[PDB]
């Protein structure tokens, strides 16, 4: 499969990034695209065999190169706020395929100023007792609020196994203050069960957030906690009577 | 002027490190117009234009020939890299060296091959980088090259001046001295 | 494309005026042989002793197909008739030139097309036979030709020469005149 | 062995 | 016009429906086309190549027309998972075409709807108050908040397999201290019998 590291990233404006891609077995072309929010993929360039086969309309502080092993990696030099996108690769096993293998992308946030990042709060809300008497099922709501960037990943745990059953995400997250161009976010999500299944005492639930954020090479002056990579958790039990 | 309608086709073979890249550019041209191409890369044929589109959708279709193309990197270019071994590429003519003047100095540089060159002026040991003005590697069609390569010289008294050409074929460099006259 | 060695194996050419033919090899830009299509015959250009052989019952089947494809392109383009280039001439000395020494004068005939051209060679403005032969047409990556006519001569004060181009692409015979420095 | 080249494919009518 | 374009606005269809994609392309002289499907935040991948005969594959069928320039999707009998945005792709010379994409969005078919606004147990861990709108049709559409303190998601669908329900909800919270269920959905049009059971 194809390979992209890392999968979350935060810079500064001013900054450089350099991302890596490795492709499937035996594959030998690769190539780079950008996928911004409302605009769709943006072709950077395609590699085969070391050299650059074709490249995009980016100027030419985006830059990339491939190895002998078909790695290729892609450079930004000063990075803009309006940089911020996915950045994805795909892999195929002759140049200038139709028919191409994408990694599942680099998520890249360019920011002002860290002060901005914040880890979500999470919290899980129980079924209503009106819910449970009128239709036989009970529903758990997961909230993550108060999160920036949107580098987060929502799961929900029962009884320490995780659980796609009878759940729903929100597609993407909110914007707690849709005027802000640096608003933290907020997502939902919901967990649906049987009233005996939420009935039973030994059954335990939980809502889990992986939170991307800075890491320890990531200079944190502030008083609150640093924002780093995180899970941030809550949790509930079976109600009984 | 009288009309004329012109078809090309050339099975073309590049070589990056001796056999170490392979690569096979077969290319359909129309007048000047190349409309079709197989390149051994993407391994099926590409429409260059729209006129060669219906030739490279029914090239692709017929599964023995996309079989032959994709063999011919191997059968061709490969096949006769081994004959170019002894051959060509054995093909090692020493240049001859020769100063005049043409204010130019003219470092003249003819019937060697490969093309592989290089050229450098001196004056009074010193390598002069600026005021050094090439021509591009000149083609005899006979197998052999020329180049002629000048210095903007300003005639100073004993001033020595050197030409010093490296090639394949020397194993030591050649060099000429000028001395104005 | 960016490569250390680059061969045509091979160039095939075919044209409707007057029905005319080429097939060659080409190694990094030099000829290597062409295939006399009316004598059948291979004609070797390497500069060295080989052994090589090259049936030309190949080229004959080849250019026929090229033949095939030619005559249905031109309906299907319309009639779209090749466009007349303007040539570009330069006349030069093989070697350094010395009175009374042989040496060998080049005529190089760039952007070539379409591939229909004469080249001749004159001397103190007497048309010039002995000692002169040229190359087959040779391809370019813009998939136009040059042309070289050799003239092996005896460098000399009194003798003066021109190489005397024709092509449709010129609204006049071209001369490119060379002279013996002196 | 012989050196070898390549042989073009006839478009369809 | 752009060299790919493709049907805009999101299709809303129902569960079991047949759902017609359609793209065009301005290069005559474009070789070959693709299909792709794209979840949300997510990366394309590989649906089905695109041949004039037409090119079918279970309940999925791509055909193209190159004297009109047209390329074409049929999907039959749509499911959930179809949901997702679809990219028609073209290939020309040295150069590979994503359109913009169409977003599909596959609705349960609700049987028996039971729309209702149920006002959860509050978190001790949370200053918020979340009232859940669940179990209406399909038809319902969900509009946001005017309170800027209120946030209302769109419409998701969950599916319990194990029962075999699949029912659609709305998630509205807040922090204010006058939060209340009554009309947290006020600026939607919701159905007339929906149940608002007391907190
Ligand atoms: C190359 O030379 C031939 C022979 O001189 C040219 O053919 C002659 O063209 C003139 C017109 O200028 C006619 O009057 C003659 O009858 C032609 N002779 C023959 C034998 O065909 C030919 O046109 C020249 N080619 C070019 C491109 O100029
Ligand atoms: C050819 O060899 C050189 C020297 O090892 C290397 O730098 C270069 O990358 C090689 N060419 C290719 C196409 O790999």
């Amino acid at each position: 499969g194809v390979t992209q590291t890392p999968r979350y990233l935060i810079k500064t404006r001013g900054q450089q990034v350099t991302l890596s891609c490795s492709p499937i077995s035996g594959h030998r072309s690769v190539s780079w695209y950008q996928q911004t929010p409302g605009q769709g993929l943006q072709f950077l360039f395609e590699y085969f065999s070391e050299t650059q086969r074709n490249k995009g309309n980016f100027p030419g502080r985006f830059s990339g190169r491939q190895f002998s092993n078909s790695r290729s990696e892609m450079n930004v030099s000063t990075l803009e706020l309006g940089d911020s996108a996915l950045y994805l690769c795909a892999s195929s096993l002759r140049a200038e395929s139709g028919e191409l293998f994408f990694g599942e992308g680099s998520r890249l946030t360019v920011l002002e100023d860290l002060n901005k990042v914040f880890p979500p709060e999470v919290a899980v809300f129980e079924p209503s007792e009106a819910e449970i008497s009128h239709t036989q099922k009970a529903t758990l709501v997961c909230l993550a609020t108060g999160f920036f960037p949107d580098h987060v990943e929502l799961s929900w745990w029962v009884n320490g196994k995780e659980v796609h059953s009878g759940v729903c995400t929100d597609p993407q997250p909110l914007k707690e203050q849709p005027a802000l161009n640096d608003s933290r976010y907020a997502l939902s999500s919901r967990l649906r069960v049987s009233a005996t299944f939420w009935q039973n005492p030994r059954n335990h639930f939980r809502c889990q957030v992986q939170f991307y954020g800075l890491s320890e090479n990531d200079e944190w002056t502030q008083d609150r906690a640093k924002p780093v990579t995180q899970i941030v958790s809550a949790e509930a039990w079976g109600r009984a009577d | 002027s009288p009309e004329d309608f012109v078809y090309q086709f050339k099975g073309m073979c590049y070589f990056t490190n001796g056999t170490e890249r392979v690569r096979l550019v077969s290319r359909s041209i129309y007048n000047r117009e190349e409309i079709v191409r197989f390149d051994s890369d993407v391994g099926e044929f590409r429409a260059v234009t729209l006129l060669g589109l219906p030739a490279a959708e029914y090239w692709n279709s017929q599964k023995d020939i996309l079989e032959r193309k994709r063999a011919a990197v191997d059968r061709v270019c490969r096949h006769n890299y081994q004959l170019e071994l002894r051959t060509t590429l054995q093909r090692r003519v020493e240049p001859t060296v020769t100063i005049s003047p043409s204010n130019l100095l003219v470092c003249s540089v003819t019937d060697f091959y490969p093309a592989q060159i290089k050229v450098r002026w001196f004056r009074n040991g010193q390598e002069e980088t600026a005021g050094v003005v090439s021509t591009p590697l000149i083609r005899n069609g006979d197998w052999t090259f020329q180049i002629l390569v000048m210095l903007e010289m300003t005639p100073q008294r004993g001033d020595v001046y050197t030409c010093h050409v490296e090639h394949p074929s020397l194993q030591s460099p050649i060099t000429v001295e000028w001395r104005a006259q | 494309i960016v490569a250390d060695h680059v061969a045509s194996y091979g160039v095939n050419l075919y044209q409707s005026y007057g029905p005319s033919g080429q097939f060659t090899h080409e190694f990094d830009g030099d000829e290597e042989f062409y295939v006399d299509l009316e004598r059948k015959e291979t004609v070797w250009k390497l500069p060295l002793f080989h052994r090589l052989r090259f049936d030309p019952q190949f080229a004959l089947t080849n250019i026929a197909v090229l033949k095939h494809n030619l005559n249905i392109l031109i309906k299907r383009s319309n009639s779209t008739a090749a466009t007349n280039e303007v040539p570009e001439v330069t006349v030069f000395s093989k070697s350094p030139v010395t009175l009374g020494q042989p040496n060998t004068l080049i005529c190089l005939v760039d952007n070539i097309f379409p591939p229909v051209v004469n080249i001749t060679w004159l001397s103190n403005g007497h048309s010039v036979t002995e000692g002169v032969s040229e190359t087959s047409f040779l391809s370019k990556s813009d998939h136009s030709f040059f042309k070289i006519s050799y003239l092996t001569f005896l460098p000399s004060a009194d003798e003066i020469y021109d190489c005397k181009v024709e092509h449709w692409g010129l609204d006049e015979p071209l001369l490119k005149h060379w002279e013996p420095e002196t | 062995q012989p050196p070898a080249s390549e042989q073009e494919q006839p478009v369809l009518p | 016009r752009k060299e790919v374009e493709q049907d805009p606005g999101p299709f809303n269809v129902p569960e079991g429906a047949t759902v017609a994609f359609n793209c065009t392309y301005s290069n005559s002289a474009s070789q070959s086309f693709f299909w792709y499907r794209q979840d949300c935040r997510k990366e394309p991948k590989l649906l089905m190549s695109v041949y004039s005969s037409g090119n079918e594959d279970g309940r999925f069928t791509a055909q193209l027309n190159r004297a009109s320039q047209y390329i074409s999707l049929l999907i039959r009998d749509s499911k959930l998972s179809d949901s997702a945005t679809y990219l028609c792709v073209v290939m020309g010379f040295q150069k590979l075409v994503f359109g913009t994409g169409t977003r599909l969005l596959v609705s349960p078919n609700i049987q028996n709807p039971d729309p209702a606004v149920y006002q959860l147990r509050d978190s001790k861990s949370s200053d918020k108050s979340v009232c859940l709108f669940t179990d209406f049709d399909s038809q319902t559409n969900v509009s946001q908040s005017k309170d800027s303190d209120v946030y209302i998601t769109d419409k998701c669908v969950l599916d319990m397999r194990s029962m075999d329900f699949k029912s659609n909800s709305a998630v509205a919270w807040s922090n204010k201290s006058d939060f209340a269920c009554a009309n947290a959905f006020n600026n939607s049009i919701i159905p007339e019998d929906t149940f608002f059971p007391s907190p």
